[PDB]
RNA sequence: CCAUAGGUUAAUGAGGCGAACCGGGGGAACUGAAACAUCUAAGUACCCCGAGGAAAAGAAAUCAACCGAGAUUCCCCCAG
RNA sequence: UUUUGUAUAAUGGGUCAGCGACUUAUAUUCUGUAGCAAGGUUAACCGAAUAGGGGAGCCGAAGGGAAACCGAGUCUUAACU
RNA sequence: AGGACCGAACCGACUAAUGUUGAAAAAUUAGCGGAUGACUUGUGGCUGGGGGUGAAAGGCCAAUCAAACCGGGAGAUAGCUGGUUCUCCCCGAAAGCUAUUUAGGUAGCGCCUCGUGAAUUCAUCUCCGGGGGUAGAGCACUGUUUCGGCAAAACCCGAUGCAAACUGCGAAUACCGGAGAAUGUUAUCACGGGAGACACACGGCGGGUGCUAACGUCCGUC
RNA sequence: GUAACGGGGCUAAACCAUGCACCGAAGCUGCGGCAGCGACGCGUUGUUGGGUAGGGGAGCGUUCUGUAAGCCUG
RNA sequence: GUUUAUUAAAAACACAGCACUGUGCAAACACGAAAGUGGACGUAUACGGUGUGACGCCUGCCCGGUGCCGGAAGGUUAAUUGAUGGGGUUAGCGCAAGCGAAGCUCUUGAUCGAAGCCCCGGUAAACGGCGGCCUAAGGUAGCGAAAUUCCUUGUCGGGUAAGUUCCGACCUGCACGAAUGGCGUAAUGAUGGCCAGGCUGUCUCCACCCGAGACUCAGUGAAAUUGAACUCGCUGUGAAGAUGCAGUGUACCCGCGGCAAGACGGAAAGACCCCGUGAACCUUUACUAUAGCUUGACACUGAACAUGUUCUAACGUUGACCCGUAAUCCGGGUUGCGGACAGUGUCUGGUGGGUAGUUUGACUGGGGCGGUCUCCUCCUAAAGAGUAACGGAGGAGCACGAAGGUUGGCUAAUCCGGAGGUUAGUGCAAUGGCAUAAGCCAGCUUGACUGCGAGCGUGACGGCGCGAGCAGGUGCGAAAGCAGGUCAUAGUGAUCCGGUGGUUCUGAAUGGAAGGGCCAUC
RNA sequence: CCGCGAUGGUAGUGUGGGGUCUCCCCAUGCGAGAGUAGG
């Protein structure tokens, strides 16, 4: 990231956002995953 | 006591006689109306003449001054 | 040892569908003022990183 | 004044050495930051004390998240 | 060797023999190649086992948004031509 | 009597020559100063490194002193200098721009290379459409200039020149776009792997600077 | 130290004009050979091959491990 | 006397003498985290520090600056203390919106508060200063072309045939001057300058001689250096001063004694000079710290009223005596003195080159000094864009709720109603524009709107610019239409950190909150 | 729609070549401005 001396890219550039510890505990299932599940029925348990 | 000047500003024409502009293309950036709005032409505040229709630049001289025109002929 | 991400880069930066880079703009901080809002509007979505640029910033987030 | 300090003798133990590892008492700077002071190097090097075949830690005033786990230690993940 | 440029009166070497400088570890990306393929691969460890076990994990199959969240869309905006 | 006098031992070190791979990492020779004193010398002791000691020269502290020596941190760091070892084949730069406590460093871009993909993508010429304000020219303008006339020597008129920052004119070339053929190993553009380079030199042409001085200096272009 | 034709020398062996000859390079051509790239007949044709930094491609040789209780060697 | 052992012996250091200043003894001061020790088994006729430097005659004026000393009314001011207000949470109260006790909690910071500083004085043998109307005061005595005088070899006198030196004067002191002493001064000096007698191979100008080397023979036997050498002159050429290139001249092969013009000879990775975001040590009113010194609060730390002192019991004792004991340590005891002081710990303000770590820009016809550093306009700039120099010329770091928007109306300079036609005007440089006026006036106004934005320009990038049109809501006008600031091009500052307002976001068990995000803004 | 102008010569200049090289010349291509006849 050094750029001789010029303010670099990563630092003329804004900070921006936060991080969500929610987004961290919560998945996305594909249809395709719905099959994949021991005896049909799908929820957090048996995805497990 | 010299030793300053200014950026250069890069004015002049940007497309010329015949070639073909999408509405909104630049035409020609200057300082003050040494060229005309004609038709299918805006002025910006810039005194930039843009294109308001998709073809082809057109400079003419006409009006009872002389005055240089640049007018976007419709394809 | 694992590479260490320049955590100032991450606060920055954020990798998008096709393996770009998401930036928010320079020049909306403050001395807003003076500022044209036409200017400000147009500062207000975030940007991609262009081609000069991207060699850097891949470099700084080898995690991205 | 009683006494206590002090004195003499006896018994028992210690003392010193040793490469690393271990716990503790102290603790740099070069260096990096393209300068430099916060910061880094690093609780590293080094000095000191003490131990053992290992040491230290250890049996929840611990986590967890409304479900539960169940002392300490070490390894792989979690994750740059 | 260094230089715009060296027979240079710039540098280095008296000669010979021997030694003398892009490595190693881990991470990461790209190329080649091999395996398997919407999957791929296991770590520690167990195992007398280069086997076999071990799928904890990791990467991929979905993105958009600061985020809640929505989702082949999503964000923006009261709302998009 | 005396930090008294002359002068050996003893202690010094003012001058000169020699010596300078020495007889000697400080001496020898001839002269020189002190020589009862703040003298000199033997033996032993004490002061330790940002510390000592110093009638003070940053002097001396083991041939070492503006911070001893030895070991360690330690392979400190070194944008600097040097050096970098067998062979052949293909391609082949740059010494520029921008930014930089930057200027002999570095970063992005430009230029090299390798890979992948893609258009009649690119170049030359011809024809067509364009904008120019340079060369030249000119003097209405903005300044400058001379002569004559006229006249409040102004102004005005005729005649004559001059201009990077003058233009009532204005090329060649160059550049942008369009069309067409021929030619060219895609010569083009994009994306990705790997760079190097960012001290340039002279010569021609157009110029600034300098003295139309410099093998001078600074641009443009070949 | 001649020292302001490279020298000898030159009255052309100087200069101007016109012309035809010749010499002259690693340029071009001829003959033989090697290699890169472009189409494939796995045919031969077109063309290319000066190179520093540097990129790409392909190799030689050295020590050591397997192949090797093999093979060579008094 | 002393000194740079090893290029400086001196005018340097020291010195007796002088002065200032500190110091009452458990002295100041120094070494030491401390105990202690030196000072000193001394006691102000003593001891430390500082400057000056025998002696003689002397030592002037300035206290404004910096220091030191004294003051202590007033201003300012630390820790500490926590008045007051504001917020979070929730028992309740409310049908809901909300409100909201106690407690806990986040924040605010009244009052208290020492030294210091400001302030008022003093002090120059403190650091220092000592004029051409001005100052704190304007240099006295003495001395002066000087260890000081640039101009300068000043000028005059002396000495010499001739004297930039010397001696004596003059004063025009570039830039003397009174204890960082002034002026003198007998004696002293391996001290600096000048002159004379004697003396001489110092010299005119060298000659001869005696010895040790050098030379030859025998024995022993180094060294620095060295790409390779078949290692000439000259004139040119050329990384610009040639044995090696060109042309030409000269030259049989090889020693020995000699000489040093060249081999940019040998020696030492130039010490000068510049550069490196190198080093060291030194300085200071550079920055940041910090030992030390100093201030107060709380602790060790107590008792009687005063809003004064007294007391003893903590504590001190480097007073005396006794014992452990053969002991100037130490401890215990007795006693005197001092006494809640002193002193030490934690906290805290001041002071703090005593000590430490560091910083102290770049460009540049070498560096420094000066100038410059961002932005705008013109020219250089070669008729697209761009284009350098410590090239040539000027500007900006704003202004304006009208000087913006729109509709209607209007047209200048200058000269003498006319002529003239922008030669004026533009909020401000310059260039290009502007009559359909962009110049100028009046009325009505807030489009100097919010969300967006086809497309394009310009940048390495960060960015910057131009923009029809779409949605919402608006102004002007009759309407067409125009309006997303201003004739255009300068009027500017990334990110971080934080502040303020808003907010269908987040909220570390849960509800909240804090903090964070997002939007606006500083 | 928006109030002059030939012809000829001259100046300049792209490309190639040359000289006595601060400036020119030659071959070839392009060819003004001003002015003249005239309108
Ligand atoms: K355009
Ligand atoms: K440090
Ligand atoms: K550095
Ligand atoms: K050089
Ligand atoms: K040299
Ligand atoms: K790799
Ligand atoms: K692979
Ligand atoms: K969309
Ligand atoms: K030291
Ligand atoms: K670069
Ligand atoms: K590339
Ligand atoms: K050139
Ligand atoms: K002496
Ligand atoms: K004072
Ligand atoms: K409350
Ligand atoms: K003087
Ligand atoms: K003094
Ligand atoms: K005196
Ligand atoms: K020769
Ligand atoms: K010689
Ligand atoms: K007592
Ligand atoms: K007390
Ligand atoms: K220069
Ligand atoms: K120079
Ligand atoms: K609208
Ligand atoms: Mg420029
Ligand atoms: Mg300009
Ligand atoms: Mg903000
Ligand atoms: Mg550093
Ligand atoms: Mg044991
Ligand atoms: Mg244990
Ligand atoms: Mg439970
Ligand atoms: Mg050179
Ligand atoms: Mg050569
Ligand atoms: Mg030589
Ligand atoms: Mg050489
Ligand atoms: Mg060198
Ligand atoms: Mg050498
Ligand atoms: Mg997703
Ligand atoms: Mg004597
Ligand atoms: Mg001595
Ligand atoms: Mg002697
Ligand atoms: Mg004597
Ligand atoms: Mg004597
Ligand atoms: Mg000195
Ligand atoms: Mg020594
Ligand atoms: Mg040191
Ligand atoms: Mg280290
Ligand atoms: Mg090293
Ligand atoms: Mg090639
Ligand atoms: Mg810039
Ligand atoms: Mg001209
Ligand atoms: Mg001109
Ligand atoms: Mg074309
Ligand atoms: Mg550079
Ligand atoms: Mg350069
Ligand atoms: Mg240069
Ligand atoms: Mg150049
Ligand atoms: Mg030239
Ligand atoms: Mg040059
Ligand atoms: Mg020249
Ligand atoms: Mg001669
Ligand atoms: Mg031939
Ligand atoms: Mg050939
Ligand atoms: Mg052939
Ligand atoms: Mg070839
Ligand atoms: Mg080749
Ligand atoms: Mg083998
Ligand atoms: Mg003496
Ligand atoms: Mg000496
Ligand atoms: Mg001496
Ligand atoms: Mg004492
Ligand atoms: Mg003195
Ligand atoms: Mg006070
Ligand atoms: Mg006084
Ligand atoms: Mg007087
Ligand atoms: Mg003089
Ligand atoms: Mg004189
Ligand atoms: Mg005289
Ligand atoms: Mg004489
Ligand atoms: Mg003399
Ligand atoms: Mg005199
Ligand atoms: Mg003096
Ligand atoms: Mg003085
Ligand atoms: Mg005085
Ligand atoms: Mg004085
Ligand atoms: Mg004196
Ligand atoms: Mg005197
Ligand atoms: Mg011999
Ligand atoms: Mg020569
Ligand atoms: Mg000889
Ligand atoms: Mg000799
Ligand atoms: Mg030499
Ligand atoms: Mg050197
Ligand atoms: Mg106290
Ligand atoms: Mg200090
Ligand atoms: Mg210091
Ligand atoms: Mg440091
Ligand atoms: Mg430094
Ligand atoms: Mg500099
Ligand atoms: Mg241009
Ligand atoms: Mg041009
Ligand atoms: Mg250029
Ligand atoms: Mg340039
Ligand atoms: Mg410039
Ligand atoms: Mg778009
Ligand atoms: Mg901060
Ligand atoms: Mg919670
Ligand atoms: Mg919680
Ligand atoms: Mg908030
Ligand atoms: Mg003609
Ligand atoms: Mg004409």
């Amino acid at each position: 990231g050094f750029e001789g001396g010029q303010m670099p890219l990563y630092r003329r550039l804004p900070k921006f956002g936060f991080t969500s510890r929610k987004a961290a505990i919560t998945a996305e299932i594909r249809l395709s995953d719905l099959a994949k599940v021991e005896g049909g029925v799908v929820d957090l348990n048996t995805l497990k | 006591r010299n030793g300053r000047d200014s950026e250069a500003k890069r004015l002049g024409v940007k497309r010329f006689g015949g070639e073909s502009v999408l509405a909104g293309s630049i035409i020609v950036r200057q300082r003050g109306t040494k060229f005309h709005a004609g038709a299918n032409v805006g002025c910006g505040r810039d005194h930039t003449l843009f294109a308001k229709a998709d073809g082809k630049v057109k400079f003419e001289v006409k009006g009872p001054k002389n005055r240089k025109f640049i007018s976007i002929e419709a394809e | 040892p694992k590479i260490k991400t320049v955590r100032g880069a991450a606060k920055r930066f954020k990798k998008t569908g096709k393996g770009g880079f998401k930036h928010k703009h320079a020049n909306l901080r403050h001395i807003l003022t003076k500022k044209a809002t036409k200017r400000k509007r147009h500062l207000r979505p975030k940007a991609m990183v262009s081609k000069g640029d991207l060699g850097l910033v891949i470099a700084c987030l080898p995690y991205a």
